């Protein structure tokens, strides 16, 4: 019919460091070539708001305008469920599509880290698992990272999250190093940032015992 | 180049009167032997009641394929689940230049081969969990496993030989087919020609179409046994109607002494 | 693991009315081993019907022959028919004189 | 415009046992309420084949038909990367929607299962972790499982895989059991079943040490 739209959320290490900018996006695609002009629009729980800014014409092979608006949203504000709006109107649409999003709200859960060393079987190879299971937590959204000796590490994946039976969220992580490094003792240290975290972060410590 | 196989069935919820588990055992394309839960006892079959066969002989058969049932019977116990099964097994064994036998001994379940004995390690094989079951069942037995191997490596071979002196006259039997080739009108400017072979064995031959002389390849083969050991076979091909008296069937077949052409 | 059976219908020796033959209804390929196979005369079953042991090929498909001694005559129709699982409803496969 | 297509894979424990049956299913939505018959066809690496079976009409509340076609597929077959396809013809649809399916092709990889218990921290409380890595894998079809005392176990739940940086996968299973069951001992066996597994399964344990 007309072009359609989609609205992501704020970055969960953006929404609970200060310092990065946390940016609840407007994306809208399939827009006409004939009608390329939208007006875009922005709700805060109900009231409008004027710190919107919009991306120019970004389009794509397929003849089809990409257009799309930022919105730097509070800290604070997200996490007290404030409900945020992308109204866009086109010519190209005859009517206004609206998007609301928010944080996935309810009850959210102190999330529950532990390390896992790798298992017996697994050091003989020269490569070792360092596990960290994350469990208990609401919601979904969650910053997860590695640290070694001050400073941070590359080698790793993580997956996401899956839903607990008791209706809060777990996660794993793992990350490789080489044997030697474990071996001599170096202590690894699994980073959390997550909502409910007491102060927003937490991170626990794996090595050598 | 005859070979002597088995065909071992079991199924896990036979419909009532029927048999659980059974054989049939056969000489090249020859069915000698019979025998299935119900009834208990090896038979032979067709012309094999009249072979010159030394005593002994079928109730070494009979015990042989009495510790196949128990094996195959005890293969769904392993297996566990509900679902019904089929577990089918093909053993035998084949005669090789040098006074030599090659086994055969593989096995499928549910229609889809699965599982192997391999006569080397003297163990059965395969990597499905299915089969990984079973093969354990089976392992760890009142050595099931050298039965196994005297069958296949003694018993087989010694049985194919037997049967090879004493049966020449059934293996050796030669009957040419009748032939009949006829037109059907099919379709709008379209007819069917098919050529029918009738009563012949060995199973062994070839139809064939020319069309003045020359080749027209060979259209839809079908094959089948008749009730007596013999068989039938016929091929059909489309055709252009009212072209039909050009074309002429061939015909190759063991019990001929050159091949035949089969008129309208 | 679920395959559909192949039926052929065809006489042991060439078909001459009035001469004595045996029809052959030969099922084929089928998976599962459970199969009813009935032959029809004239639309209804024949009761002197007999059939070879159920067998299976170097591809594990069963098979299976069915016959019945006859007389054929121009007037009569004969017809093979086959249930099994994969059938919707009883394939009948109608006796071609040529093949 | 017309309707549209969806073509899902077998069931990956469906795929390595037979005694399961693997379905290669075909679903048809949005079809016109007008024109409600379709054309299915099959084809196994180009060549048709006869063996489909097409569910009957399971309408919606939305006032579109929707269709199912079902074709049991081989064992062996699938996974020798034979290729598969649903042709849907329908007079809803000018020409016809073509959707090919297959085994996630390429050399599969044996997966490497290791075990790994409850950490410290954890055992303070009533209830413990029993993870399960596996890594190492190729590809992402895979089941795994828990089983315990012969017998299989239910608290559980399984992240779907990530890509590790080596181009295998790998996943977490976070059993979870009482204290208690743990202390007497009872031991617990996580089983996995995959294509590359030798004898496409195994299993392994777990218990106080
Ligand atoms: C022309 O091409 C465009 C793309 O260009 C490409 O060019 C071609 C030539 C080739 O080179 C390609 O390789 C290029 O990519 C098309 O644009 C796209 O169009 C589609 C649909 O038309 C959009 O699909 C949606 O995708 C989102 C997820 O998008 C994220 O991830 C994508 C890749 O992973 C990426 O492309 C996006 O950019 C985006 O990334 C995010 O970006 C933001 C902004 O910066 C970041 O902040 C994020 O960090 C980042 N995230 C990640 C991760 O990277 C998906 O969410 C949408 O799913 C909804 O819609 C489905 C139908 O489309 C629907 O079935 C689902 O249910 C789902 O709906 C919702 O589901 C959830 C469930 O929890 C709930 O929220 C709702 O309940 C439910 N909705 C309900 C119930 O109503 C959707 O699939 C795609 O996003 C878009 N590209 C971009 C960019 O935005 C263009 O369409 C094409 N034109 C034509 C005419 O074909
Ligand atoms: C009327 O309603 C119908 C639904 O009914 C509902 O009624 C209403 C009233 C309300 O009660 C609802 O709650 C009810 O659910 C609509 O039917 C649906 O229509 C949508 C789109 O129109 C279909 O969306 C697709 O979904 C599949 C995944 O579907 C699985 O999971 C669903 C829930 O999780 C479930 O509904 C499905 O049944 C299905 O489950 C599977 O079922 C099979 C069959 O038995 C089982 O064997 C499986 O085990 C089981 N799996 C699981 C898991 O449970 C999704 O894969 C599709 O994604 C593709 O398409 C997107 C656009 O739609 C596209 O953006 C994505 O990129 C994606 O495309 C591909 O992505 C992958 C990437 O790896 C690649 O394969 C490709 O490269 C890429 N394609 C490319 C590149 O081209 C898709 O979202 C939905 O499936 C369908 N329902 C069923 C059932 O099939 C109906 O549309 C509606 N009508 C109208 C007019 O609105």
């Amino acid at each position: 019919g007309g072009p359609s739209v989609f609205l992501f959320p704020p970055k969960p290490k953006d929404t609970l460091y200060i310092t990065r900018e946390p940016e609840v996006t407007c994306v809208v695609v399939d827009v006409s070539h004939e009608d390329p002009e939208v007006k875009f629009n922005w709700y805060v729980d109900g009231v409008e708001v004027h710190n919107a800014k919009t991306k120019p014409r970004e389009e794509q092979y397929n003849s089809t305008y990409r257009v799309v608006s930022v919105l730097t949203v509070l800290h604070q504000d997200w996490l007290n469920g404030k409900e945020y709006k992308c109204k866009v109107s086109n010519k190209a649409l005859p009517a206004p599509i609206e998007k609301t999003i928010s944080k996935a709200k309810g009850q959210p859960r102190e999330p529950q880290v532990y390390t896992l060393p790798p298992s017996r079987d697994e050091l003989t190879k020269n490569q070792v698992s360092l596990t960290c299971l994350v469990k208990g937590f609401y919601p979904s959204d969650i910053a997860v990272e590695w640290e070694s000796n001050g400073q941070p590490e590359n080698n790793y994946k993580t997956t996401p999250p899956v839903l607990d039976s008791d209706g809060s969220f777990f996660l794993y992580s793992k990350l490789t190093v080489d044997k030697s490094r474990w071996q001599q003792g170096n202590v690894f240290s699994c980073s959390v940032m997550h909502e409910a975290l007491h102060n927003h972060y937490t991170q626990k410590s794996l090595s050598l015992s | 180049h005859l070979s002597l196989l088995y065909h071992l069935t079991a199924v896990s919820s036979p419909a009532p009167g029927t048999p659980a588990f059974w054989v049939s055992g056969w000489l090249g394309p020859q069915q000698y032997l019979s025998y299935n839960s119900l009834r208990g006892e090896a038979e032979p079959c067709g012309a094999w009641v009249w072979e010159n066969q030394v005593s002994w002989y079928w109730e070494k058969e009979t015990t042989d394929l009495r510790i196949k049932e128990k094996l195959f019977l005890e293969a769904f116990k392993a297996l566990g689940g509900k679902g019904p099964y089929t577990l089918q097994g093909l053993l035998g064994c084949e005669l090789g230049p040098d006074n030599t036998s090659v086994p055969t001994a593989k096995f499928a379940l549910n229609g889809e081969e699965f599982m192997n004995f391999d006569l080397k390690q003297g163990t059965w094989g395969g990597d499905w969990p299915e089969a990984l079951a079973i093969s354990q069942r089976w392992q760890q037995q009142d050595k099931a496993a050298n039965k196994e191997l005297t069958f296949l490596l003694f018993s087989c071979p010694h049985r194919l030989r037997e049967h090879l002196e004493r049966g020449r006259g059934n293996l050796e039997w030669k009957e040419p087919p009748s032939m009949r080739l006829k037109a059907r009108p099919s379709s709008p400017g379209f007819s069917v020609l098919t050529c029918s072979a009738f009563s012949f064995y060995p199973p062994e031959l070839q139809l064939r179409f020319l069309r003045n002389g020359l080749a027209a390849g060979t259209g839809q083969g079908d094959f089948g046994p008749n009730s007596d050991g013999s068989f039938h076979a016929s091929s059909s091909l489309t055709v252009k109607s009212g072209d039909e008296h050009h074309y002429c069937c061939i015909v190759q077949h063991a019990g001929l002494a050159q091949p035949l052409r089969v008129e309208l | 693991i679920q395959r559909t059976p192949k039926i052929q219908v065809y006489s042991r020796h060439p078909a001459e009315n009035g001469k004595s033959n045996f029809l052959n209804c030969y099922v084929s390929g089928f998976h599962p081993s459970d199969i009813e196979v009935d032959l029809l005369k004239n639309g209804e079953r024949i009761e002197k019907v007999e059939h070879s042991d159920l067998s299976f090929s170097k591809d594990w498909s069963f098979y299976l022959l069915y016959y019945t001694e006859f007389t054929p005559t121009e007037k009569d129709e004969y017809a093979c028919r086959v249930n099994h699982v994969t059938l919707s409803q009883p394939k009948i496969v109608k006796w071609d004189r040529d093949m």
